[PDB]
């Protein structure tokens, strides 16, 4: 990302491709290494009745 | 017939069910025990089970079953044991009170009782079991005892009859579980009172593991008059497969609570306000009516209209006849408290024997005080009701079910103010 203009214009025309749109080093378009804090949801057995295991 | 009610006082077996004339042997015989008592008992055992039978007496300790095929299980050719008659005067069941008159104003209704029904069933001795905390009424049925021995009512050569036969009182020590019939004839044992499983049946090992019959004191006492009188004018009251005549007990929001002898299958509604003085508050003022005792369902208002009190009228209102002890609940009521606190009394009379009712019961305890409260969720409910199906049906004894029996009684009938509680508790949370 901090190539010179004259740099991006050579290797964009060496490739023929526009590198710089689809850069393969990451910056800062990657998610936080910090996160909030997950709350999972339970599955369709996590009832209080009708819920007996010789049905399922 | 088609209308019940408005029993005569000449049709009234229990006359001195108020204590007001002499309950000892010579008041009891200018009313009419011990008449005859000589005849009946010459006239065999089935004879007598032939009047039983006909009569159409039901079992008046909560159960109902037939009284006269049950005792017939006792008449049987002797195998070398003592048979005996254990005559259950545990009276436990909250909202149950008239087996209370019974001991205490009609004893020698209840002792010539024992001999009648002792002699159907060949027993040698009738043993009473009574609630330890009746002990004044206890120390009336053993002078009443007392009196029928010196005159040669009881003991050897009965009545002049040529039939030994004894009545023994024994008392127990504070447990309503002790009720259960099972229960009590190991309490005779000098057991813990835990229920046996059955079978055997105790008509083929009971009480000292001998032949044995156990019959509620309202059942025995009324045997001398239905053989007097004949079975065929016990059958003339109340409907079909429900003769007889009853003893009530109104208790809780009525005017003037009491107990009363009254013909099977009358109205609820006539009996309340007849002879309990109306609904404290008017008959509007009604939320809910337990109509057997704790241990069956509640009714509510809509229901108790119309509800006739016997046994199939009030098994078609999803609830029981019970022991007939009626406690009226008006519209002040928390009716899940009071409720609650019915669970409550189950869970301190469990025996703890069995895991559904040691373990449920508590459970279920738990949860009823957190309903109270309203701290719980609406999910929880039907939790309640699949938990109360797990320990009806499943458990050694009748206590099991009834503690579940209460709780969906409540579920039924008052889901709604259930759940106001439980969402009342989320706001102010
Ligand atoms: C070919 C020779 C070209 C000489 C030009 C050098 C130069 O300036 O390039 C860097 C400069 C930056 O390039 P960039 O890729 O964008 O850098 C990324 C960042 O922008 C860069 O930014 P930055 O933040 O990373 O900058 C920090 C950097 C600072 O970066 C620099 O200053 C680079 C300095 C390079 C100067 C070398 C001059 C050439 C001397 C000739 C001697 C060698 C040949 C014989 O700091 C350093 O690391 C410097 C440490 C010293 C590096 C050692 C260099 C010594 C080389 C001479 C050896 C003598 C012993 O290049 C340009 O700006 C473009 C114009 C330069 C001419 C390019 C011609 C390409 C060749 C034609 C195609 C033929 C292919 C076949
Ligand atoms: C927990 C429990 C308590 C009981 N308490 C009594 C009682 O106090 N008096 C009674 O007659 N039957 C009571 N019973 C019912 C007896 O087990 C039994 O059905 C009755 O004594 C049979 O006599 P009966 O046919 O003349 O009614 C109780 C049952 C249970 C399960
Ligand atoms: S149901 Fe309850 S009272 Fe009856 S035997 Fe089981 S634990 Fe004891």
């Amino acid at each position: 990302a901090s190539a010179t203009r004259f740099i991006q214009w050579l290797r964009n025309w060496a490739s023929g491709r526009d590198l710089q749109a689809k850069l393969q080093l990451r910056y800062q378009e990657i998610s936080k290494r910090t996160q909030p804090p997950p709350k999972l949801p339970v599955g369709p057995s996590h009832k209080l009745s009708n819920n007996y295991y010789c049905t399922r | 017939k088609t209308s019940f009610g408005s029993l005569k006082d000449e049709d009234r077996i229990f006359t001195n069910l108020y204590g007001r004339h002499d309950w000892r042997l010579k008041g009891a015989q200018s009313r009419g025990d011990w008449y005859k008592t000589k005849e009946i008992l010459l006239k065999g055992p089935d004879w007598i089970l032939g009047e039983v039978k006909t009569s159409g007496l039901r079992g008046r300790g909560g159960a109902g079953f037939p009284t006269g095929l049950k005792w017939s299980f006792m008449n049987k050719p002797s195998d070398g044991r003592p048979k005996y008659l254990v005559v259950n005067a545990d009276e436990g069941e909250p909202g149950t009170c008239k087996d209370r008159e019974i001991i205490r104003h009609d004893p020698h209704k209840l002792v010539e009782g024992c001999l009648v029904g002792g002699r159907a069933m060949g027993a040698r001795a009738a043993y009473i079991y009574i609630r330890g905390e009746f002990y004044n009424e206890a120390s009336n049925l053993q002078v009443a005892i007392r009196e029928a021995y010196e005159a040669g009512l009881i003991g050897k050569n009965a009545c002049g009859s040529g039939y030994d036969f004894d009545v023994f009182v024994v008392r127990g020590a504070g447990a309503y579980i002790c009720g259960e019939e099972t229960a009590l004839i190991e309490s005779i044992e000098g057991k813990q009172g835990k229920p046996r499983l059955k079978p055997p049946f105790p008509a083929d090992v009971g009480v000292f593991g001998c032949p044995t019959t156990v019959a509620n004191v309202e059942t025995v006492a009324v045997s001398p008059t239905i053989c007097r009188r004949g079975g065929a004018w016990f059958a003339s009251f109340g409907r079909e497969r429900n003769s007889g005549t009853k003893l009530f007990n109104i208790s809780g929001h009525v005017n003037n609570p009491c107990t009363v002898e009254e013909e099977m299958s009358v109205p609820l509604k006539e009996l309340i306000e007849k002879h309990a003085g109306g609904v404290t508050g008017g008959w509007d003022n009604l939320l809910a009516v337990i109509p057997g005792g704790s241990s069956t369902p509640l009714i509510p208002k809509s229901v108790c209209e119309t509800v006739l009190m016997d046994f199939d009228a009030l098994i078609q209102a999803q609830t029981g006849l019970g022991t007939a002890a009626v406690i009226v609940m008006d519209r002040s009521t928390d009716i899940v408290k009071a409720i609650a606190r019915l669970i409550e009394f189950y869970k301190h009379e469990s025996c703890g024997q069995c895991t559904p009712c040691r373990e449920g019961v508590d459970w279920m305890n738990k949860v009823m005080a957190r309903f109270v409260r309203g701290d719980a969720r609406p999910a929880e409910i039907d939790s309640l009701w699949e938990i109360s199906k797990q320990i009806e049906g499943h458990t050694i004894c009748a206590l099991g079910d009834g503690a579940a029996w209460p709780v969906q009684g409540l579920i039924r009938h008052f889901r709604p103010e259930l759940e106001e509680r439980m969402q009342q508790f989320a706001q102010q949370h």
